[PDB]
């Protein structure tokens, strides 16, 4: 494997990583899942390019519209616990215990 | 026959860009069926010869077959200028 | 589980996409179709723990198609003996090796 | 036309990375010369690397980006 | 919301359930479990409640977390090999990422931590669904790539999960909790089994789902969330606690009820394949749930406990709305084990 | 591991091969198939019970329907197991006759000639 | 796995059209219409063969084909041929649109010069056939002999002895 | 190449009158100047405090629609299959769908800015 | 090692990576990603991706005009975060940047092999094609079989779409 897949798949693990560990804001994780989507988009894309597997050309795309469905199921989370809290904090998501 | 009618009318009166966007996607979705240009359409992009026609090996009995491009067999474009 | 709907009504739903050698658009072929195409004809219906046995000569081949990694460790090794051959300085490579070669059609 | 010389030219710079090999790996202690990574005898595409592996880097950055930084 | 539009989403967490059971390419499994997800989300909501927030946005971090790591399997795969077909799986670090993230999907130890808060903070009937038809989509993608499966982690996690399911279960008074926690432990039996025998897990999985969803169907016709809450049900309804404890005893794995058949056809088969000291330790830590069963069942049926007043009322009035399939549900999760055999029917 | 999910011309999702046609069907008086019926009487009593009807009579018609859906999936869950068994068995001969040199017949000897440990209580 | 078989240096020698794209473009369509036969038989042995180490004679009588068909062009009307492909050359995009003043004194000079007509809209991408002396290849791929596959299922369907045979079952 | 070039022009171009701007005058910053500006009276609260969204259901519907321009861009190379009945079929697909989530937006008030 | 541009690119789009998983103010955490968003443009421009890489620039224009629009009103927070502002901030960022160059490092010069396999460097220009031919663009035409082989993908795609808008519309309905 070239360096550039190397750097794509690094790219997605720091990303792995940035959802995984929480700080204050939950715009800050939504983020890291959007990260996380546009990593495996290079990755795919740079799959498909070089072994010159045309059908699959369209998979990246088809990836990009679930992506978008992903962000804004969150945003619309995010605008309730907003509306509860007047805060995105994730700390505030205590009611519930194991 | 009278209540579409009246309902047609009191669209045109109060939301005109909604009637014409509703008229002009009805006839982008009926008209294509009812055309006999559509499969000319499919001809020409049936003509265009994107990759190299590979021959085929003779073996004796392919008569429709050319031997030749400018030999009469084969299919024909003469539709397509004319058109 | 999978439930063969595909294969019971012959839809095909998905599997046009699933091989690199399956009918692509104007006929252009994948970088590695005939490794694949003779991976997959060599295993076929023998099942899979027959075919990862039988048929590792034809996926080894395929493989080394996908990522190239033996030629890759190849040319380093050239290119390494290369870099101390002339490091010391008896090997002086060809002219046509440099840029002064005449290009031909 | 384009195709037949394009099979010459490749084939003669594969010969000409042949004969510079068989110099270069002389007394490496067990290289087989010209020896192929596959098992299969049938004919492989060269990989860009195999054609101007042992080439300027001007040639090889045309070779890989020339047509796609054209504009 | 409006019925028409609850209609549409079950049916489209449905269809994304079965997308993912019909697809034989990597990419509409995984399209699969999106729409699920997507529609899925409002389920849990259906009641506003904040509670329900809270498990929903909890719920979407978790799937999401995982269908990202799907993803990355895939395209790992399909960078070492050029496949989309689901099938074993030819990288292992693949195999691995894959794992991982169905057994987040699942609910699995270690990421069996979101199953309680989830069902907590959603409704009952929301609870059915999570807990019944969620399953399917993840352990149907199991027994197709099972035999790439690695039996150490896989087992780890499934000794983990009824490890975990049991310790858990014995802390709960709410009862939504403790079906979280007997859903951890039977998940971890139905993956127990799955490197050996496909057959067994869908016979577990079939089992559980009946017992699920007659336990789930009876706190429903008593509107109890609570111990205390399902402790008065002796005084209106004694048939529907008399019920529940049968249930429960079949959940609890005592032979001669329908529970025990998952159990018994599980240990058997891991002792063909030379697992011994496994079965042992599971059976044995199966147990705990039997524990937590039975101290339900002295709460709400085998004892009387005090009621209120005002329950005089709601004896002068009937369960308006009835469940057409609980009765089918109570007996065949209870009096099932003489059709033992029938098994081979799912091979 | 699937032992039986891909075994060769297996129609997808038919439930009942043709090739089952060849086994003889169970029997009207099955006892599996009267344990089935006792399932479905069982139903509609707890049905009576949890509608707080008469649990023995309240709906004859309701019980009668639960006895025959129950007595009607039963026979053909029975046609597949116990066609799915006698596919089993007609494999296991099969690769037994196909492969001599993996199940040898063995000559036996005779009690007389092997020699047992005797252990003796006391 | 094998040393690679490659041409020497001197089988890879021919004499070489060294005319550029414009001149190419602007001879196209009367050059696929006169060195048609040595050109498909080399792209039937390309196509068949999938290996250019088994079709350099054909690749070279192809050249050679050209030349001559260049020779004729330079012998009977050099002039013409030059004044159509020099406007060709001018466009960014090498137009057949731009230059058809210049195309007609071309066609009009090689039809009474050699009798060449020009191909018509259609005729240049027929798929055609092509004789050979050349025996189809057996094994092209190099493929290797495939496995055999499992034997099969034979035989009538009986009853499992004893049926199920799970425990105590007795049925 | 050429691209970068002229990327590279234009950024250090933009940056150098920056640059222009802030080292030929004369800078007299004292307090008073650099304080923020709301018309002559001081601020009563910070400039980073939550400023509500009224459009916030537009701003989440646009991110759907603007998926959609995504798989509607490939169109004029699809004309170019010789299934164009297919391919019609499925393009207006597209765009009946992409008008119906409009329709069932508007009818349902989420088109409307929250008061 | 041609100019280096391949490998200067992936750096950048690991380093914004690195810059938005700090999780700092969404408005700078926004910026990173755009930062990357781009670069992996320029990459997949690189590679014969053309469309692709514009289409993956402008989708995530649009998404992080509408999270920096989200981040003014729900996640606004009065001392917002920079790089430089907070210790773990700032360690995250330097630790991220380390365990990049880390990496580059043992697998540049040496040939080390990290989780799944190893590399040597050799410049991403050695697995290219060699292909000479065509009047199109094989990643156009790929794209394009969606409205001829993708009939059941642009099914569900589209049946996911408008289910998204009905879904976000219940979502914040409240009540
Ligand atoms: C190995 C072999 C065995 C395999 C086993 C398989 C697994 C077995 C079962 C697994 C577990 C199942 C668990 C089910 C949980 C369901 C949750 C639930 O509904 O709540 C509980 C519910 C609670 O009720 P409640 O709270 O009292 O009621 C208050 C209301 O909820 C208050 O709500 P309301 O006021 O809004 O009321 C609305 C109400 C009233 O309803 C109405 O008014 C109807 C209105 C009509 C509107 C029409 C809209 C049409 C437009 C939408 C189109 C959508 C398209 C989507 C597809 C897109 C594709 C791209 O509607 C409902 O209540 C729910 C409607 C359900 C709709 C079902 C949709 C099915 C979709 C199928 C998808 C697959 C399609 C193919 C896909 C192919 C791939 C692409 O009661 C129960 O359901 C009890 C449990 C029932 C379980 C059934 C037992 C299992 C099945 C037994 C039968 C045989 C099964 C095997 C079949 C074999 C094959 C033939
Ligand atoms: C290998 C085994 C072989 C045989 C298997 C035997 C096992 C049982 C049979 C299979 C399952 C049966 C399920 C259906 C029955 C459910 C209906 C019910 O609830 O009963 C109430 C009902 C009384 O209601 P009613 O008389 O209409 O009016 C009084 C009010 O309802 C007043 O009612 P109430 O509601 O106001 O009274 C309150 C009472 C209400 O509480 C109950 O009613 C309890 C119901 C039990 C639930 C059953 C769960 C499902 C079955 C699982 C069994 C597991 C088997 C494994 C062994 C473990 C046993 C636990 O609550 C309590 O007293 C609290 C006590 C809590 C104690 C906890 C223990 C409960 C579980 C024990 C179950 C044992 C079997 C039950 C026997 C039948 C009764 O009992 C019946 O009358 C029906 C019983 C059976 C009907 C027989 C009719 C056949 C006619 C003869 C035909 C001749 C055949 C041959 C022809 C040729 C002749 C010449
Ligand atoms: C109305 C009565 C009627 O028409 O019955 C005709 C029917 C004609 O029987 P047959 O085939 O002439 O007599 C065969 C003998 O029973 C000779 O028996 P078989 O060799 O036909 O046995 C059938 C076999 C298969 O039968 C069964 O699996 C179902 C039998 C009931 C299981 C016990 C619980 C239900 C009571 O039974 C077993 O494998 C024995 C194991 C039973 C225990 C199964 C596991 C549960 C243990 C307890 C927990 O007789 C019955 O149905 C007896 C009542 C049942
Ligand atoms: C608690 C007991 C379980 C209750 C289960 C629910 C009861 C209702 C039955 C459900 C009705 C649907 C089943 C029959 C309709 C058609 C079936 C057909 O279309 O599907 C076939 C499949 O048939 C079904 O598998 C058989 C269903 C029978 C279920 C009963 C078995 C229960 C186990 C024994 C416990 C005792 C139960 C006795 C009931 C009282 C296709 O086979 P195939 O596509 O190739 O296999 C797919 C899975 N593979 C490939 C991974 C193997
Ligand atoms: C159109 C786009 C392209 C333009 C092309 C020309 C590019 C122009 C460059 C852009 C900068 C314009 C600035 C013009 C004014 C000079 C400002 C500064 O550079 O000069 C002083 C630089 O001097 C500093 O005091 C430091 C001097 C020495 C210390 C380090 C320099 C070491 C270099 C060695 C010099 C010794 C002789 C060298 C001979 C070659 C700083 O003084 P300062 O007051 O703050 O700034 C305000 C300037 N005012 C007064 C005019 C308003
Ligand atoms: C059995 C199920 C029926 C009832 C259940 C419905 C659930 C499924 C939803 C809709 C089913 C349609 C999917 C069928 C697969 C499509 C592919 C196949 O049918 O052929 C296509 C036929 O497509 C045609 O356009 C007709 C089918 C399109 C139907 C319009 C969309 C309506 C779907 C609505 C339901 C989906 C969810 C709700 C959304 C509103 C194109 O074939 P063609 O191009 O010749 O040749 C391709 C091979 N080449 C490329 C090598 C040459
Ligand atoms: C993009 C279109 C325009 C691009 C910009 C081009 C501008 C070119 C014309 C510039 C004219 C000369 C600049 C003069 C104004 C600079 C600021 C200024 O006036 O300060 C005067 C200041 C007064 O300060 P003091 O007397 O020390 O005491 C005051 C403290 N109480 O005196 C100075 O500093 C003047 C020093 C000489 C200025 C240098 C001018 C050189 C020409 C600039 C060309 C820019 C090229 C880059
Ligand atoms: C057959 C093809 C169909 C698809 C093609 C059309 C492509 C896209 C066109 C539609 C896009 C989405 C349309 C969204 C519908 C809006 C619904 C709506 O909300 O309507 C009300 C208004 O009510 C209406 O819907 C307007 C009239 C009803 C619809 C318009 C006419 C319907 C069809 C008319 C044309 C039919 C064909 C022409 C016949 C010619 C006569 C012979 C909105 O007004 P308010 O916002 O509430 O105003 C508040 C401020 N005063």
């Amino acid at each position: 494997m070239p360096l550039v897949y190397m750097n794509i798949i690094m790219a997605f693990a720091i990303a792995l990583a940035g959802l995984l560990m929480y700080r204050s804001h939950l715009m800050s994780s939504l983020l890291c899942l959007e990260g996380m989507m546009l990593s495996l988009f290079i990755m795919s894309t740079l799959i498909i390019l070089n072994t010159h597997f045309t059908l699959a050309n369209m998979m990246p795309i088809i990836l990009l519209v679930f992506a978008a469905c992903e962000a804004a199921l969150g945003l619309s989370l995010l605008v309730m616990v907003s509306n509860t809290y007047g805060t995105d904090y994730v700390q505030n998501l205590n009611l519930l215990q194991c | 026959a009278g209540r579409i009618a009246s309902f047609l009318k009191n669209a045109w009166a109060k939301e005109p860009v909604l009637v014409a966007s509703f008229a002009i996607g009805g006839l982008a979705i009926i008209l294509p069926s009812l055309s006999p240009y559509t499969n000319y359409a499919i001809r020409i992009n049936r003509a265009t010869p994107y990759n190299y026609p590979v021959p085929l090996r003779d073996d004796g009995n392919m008569p429709d077959v050319p031997s030749h491009p400018q030999d009469p067999q084969g299919p024909s474009l003469e539709w397509l200028k004319n058109l | 589980p999978f439930f063969d709907v595909q294969k019971r009504l012959g839809l095909d739903l998905d599997r046009w996409m699933t091989i690199q050698s399956a009918e692509q658009p104007h006929k252009i072929p994948g970088r590695c179709h005939a490794f694949e195409k003779e991976w997959i004809e060599c295993a076929h219906g023998i099942g899979g723990i027959r075919a990862e046995k039988e048929c590792k000569i034809e996926f080894d081949d395929f493989v080394e198609c996908l990522l190239r990694q033996k030629t890759m460790k190849r040319l380093s090794a050239i290119k390494r003996q290369r870099d101390k051959l002339i490091k010391e300085g008896k090997y002086t490579p060809p002219p046509h090796h440099l840029g002064k070669e005449d290009p031909r059609p | 036309l384009f195709q037949a010389e394009k099979d010459r030219r490749v084939l003669q710079m594969l010969r000409e990375n042949l004969e510079e090999e068989a110099i270069i790996m002389k007394d490496v202690p067990d290289w087989k010369v010209g020896e192929s990574v596959f098992h299969t005898t049938r004919w492989v595409t060269p990989m860009m690397g195999e054609l101007y592996g042992l080439r300027t880097n001007e040639e090889i950055l045309s070779a890989t980006y020339g047509f796609i930084w054209y504009t | 919301m409006n019925p028409i539009i609850y209609t549409t989403l079950i049916m489209t967490v449905m269809s994304g359930t079965m997308l993912v059971m019909i697809s034989s390419h990597w990419l509409l499994i995984w399209i699969g479990f999106e729409m699920n997800l997507l529609a899925m989300i409002p389920v849990l909501m259906k009641n506003f409640n904040p509670r329900a927030t809270e498990a929903a946005t909890k719920y979407f971090l978790t799937q999401a977390t995982a269908s990202m790591m799907l993803m990355m399997a895939i395209i790992i795969n399909l960078l070492y090999s050029g496949q989309w077909t689901i099938t074993k799986m030819f990288n292992p670090v693949a195999m691995t990422m894959m794992t991982m993230a169905l057994a987040m999907k699942l609910g699995l130890s270690p990421f069996h931590f979101w199953v309680p808060e989830v069902t907590q903070g959603i409704s009952l009937q929301a609870g059915l669904l999570l807990l019944t038809w969620q399953k399917l989509a993840p352990l149907s993608v199991l027994c197709q790539i099972s035999q790439s499966i690695n039996p150490n982690l896989m087992l780890t996690m499934a000794m983990l999960s009824i490890l975990i399911g049991g310790w858990g279960g014995l802390n709960q008074t709410q009862l939504r909790k403790i079906m979280a926690y007997s859903s951890i432990a039977h998940m971890g039996w139905m993956t127990a089994v799955l490197p050996y025998n496909t057959t067994m897990t869908i016979l577990n999985l079939l089992i559980y789902i009946t017992m699920t969803l007659a336990m789930f169907m009876l706190l429903i016709h008593s509107s109890a969330t609570t111990t205390l809450s399902l402790s008065h049900t002796w005084n209106k309804m004694p048939v529907i606690t008399s019920l529940m404890m049968v249930t429960l005893l079949s959940m609890g794995g005592l032979p001669p009820l329908s529970g025990f058949m998952p159990k018994w056809m599980i240990i058997q088969e891991m002792t063909k394949n030379e697992s011994i000291i496994m079965p042992t330790l599971m059976a044995m830590t199966a147990l705990l749930n039997l524990y937590f069963y039975m101290r339900l069942a002295y709460s709400s049926s085998l004892t009387m406990f005090p009621s209120t007043n005002n329950m005089k009322m709601k004896w002068q009035f009937e369960h308006t709305k009835q469940m057409k399939l609980l009765p089918t549900m109570i007996v065949l999760s209870t009096l099932v084990l003489p059709m033992t055999p029938a098994l081979s029917s799912l091979n | 591991m699937t032992m039986m999910s891909g075994r060769p011309g297996r129609v997808p999702l038919q439930f009942l091969p043709n090739e089952a046609r060849s086994l003889p069907p169970p029997k009207l008086t099955d006892p599996r198939l009267v344990y089935m019926g006792f399932l479905g009487y069982c139903s509609g009593l707890i049905d009576n019970a949890i509608r707080r009807r008469p649990v023995v009579s309240a709906g004859l018609h309701r019980q009668l329907l639960y006895v025959t859906s129950f007595v009607f999936f039963g026979y053909y869950l029975l046609k597949r197991q116990d066609y799915m068994y006698a596919l089993r068995d007609h494999d296991m001969f099969a690769y037994v006759k196909s492969h001599p040199e993996d199940f040898p017949e063995k000559d036996k000897k005779t009690y007389g000639e092997i020699l047992e440990e005797f252990h003796p209580v006391r | 796995p094998g040393i690679v078989e490659l041409p020497t240096l001197e089988d890879l020698k021919v004499q070489e059209v060294k005319v550029s794209s414009s001149v190419l473009k602007a001879a196209a369509h009367h050059y696929g219409a006169q060195c048609d036969k040595p050109n498909k038989e080399f792209m039937l042995c390309r196509w068949e063969e999938k290996d250019p180490r088994r079709c350099l004679e054909e690749g070279k009588l192809v050249n050679q084909c050209a030349l001559d068909f260049f020779r004729q062009i330079k012998r009977h009307c050099a002039e013409p041929f030059t004044e159509y492909w020099t406007c060709i050359d001018y466009s960014g995009l090498q137009l057949f649109r731009h230059c058809r003043k210049q195309q007609a004194k071309f066609d009009e000079c090689v039809l009474d010069k050699l009798g060449w007509v020009r191909p018509d809209l259609g005729e240049l991408s027929k798929v055609t056939k092509v004789k050979t002396d050349r025996p189809l290849p057996e094994n092209p791929y190099h493929s290797r002999a495939r496995p055999e596959p499992n034997p099969e299922a034979e035989g009538d369907l009986k009853p499992a002895k004893h049926g199920s045979r799970l425990f105590f079952w007795t049925m | 190449m050429n691209i970068m070039l002229t990327l590279l022009t234009n950024v250090t171009l933009a940056s150098l009158l920056v640059l222009i701007a802030f080292w030929l005058p004369q800078l007299n910053a004292y307090s008073e100047k650099t304080s923020p500006y709301e018309c002559g009276f001081d601020p009563m609260g910070s400039a980073r405090l939550p400023f509500s969204m009224k459009f916030f259901l537009v701003a989440i519907t646009f991110l759907l629609f603007d998926l959609e321009i995504a798989l509607l861009l490939p169109l004029p190379w699809a004309s170019q299959t010789n299934n164009l009945k297919t391919m019609l079929t499925m393009a207006l697909f597209l765009l009946i769908l992409l008008a119906a989530s409009l329709a069932y937006e508007w009818t349902q008030k989420g088109l409307e800015w929250a008061e | 090692m041609t100019m280096y541009i391949a490998f200067i690119l992936s750096t950048i789009f690991v380093i914004g990576f690195v810059g938005f998983s700090s999780k700092p103010s969404p408005i700078y955490g926004g910026l990173g990603l755009i930062v990357s968003g781009g670069v992996g443009c320029g990459i997949v421009l690189n590679f014969g991706g053309s469309f692709l890489g514009l289409m993956v620039f402008l989708i995530y224009l649009g998404g992080m005009l509408v999270v920096f629009g989200y981040t003014t009103a729900m996640a606004t927070e009065m001392y917002p975060e920079v790089w430089v502002s907070n210790k773990t901030v700032f360690g995250a960022f330097v630790s991220g940047l380390m365990m990049e160059f880390c990496m580059v490092y043992y697998a540049l010069k040496e040939e080390e092999v990290e989780i799944i396999f190893k590399f040597n460097g050799l410049g991403d220009w050695v697995i290219y094609d060699t292909g000479d031919s065509g009047f199109f663009s094989e990643e156009a035409m790929g794209i394009a079989a969606l409205y001829s082989y993708g009939t059941w993908l642009v099914i569900v795609t589209g049946w996911s779409l408008l289910i998204g808008v009905v879904v976000i519309m219940e979502i914040t309905r409240g009540n």
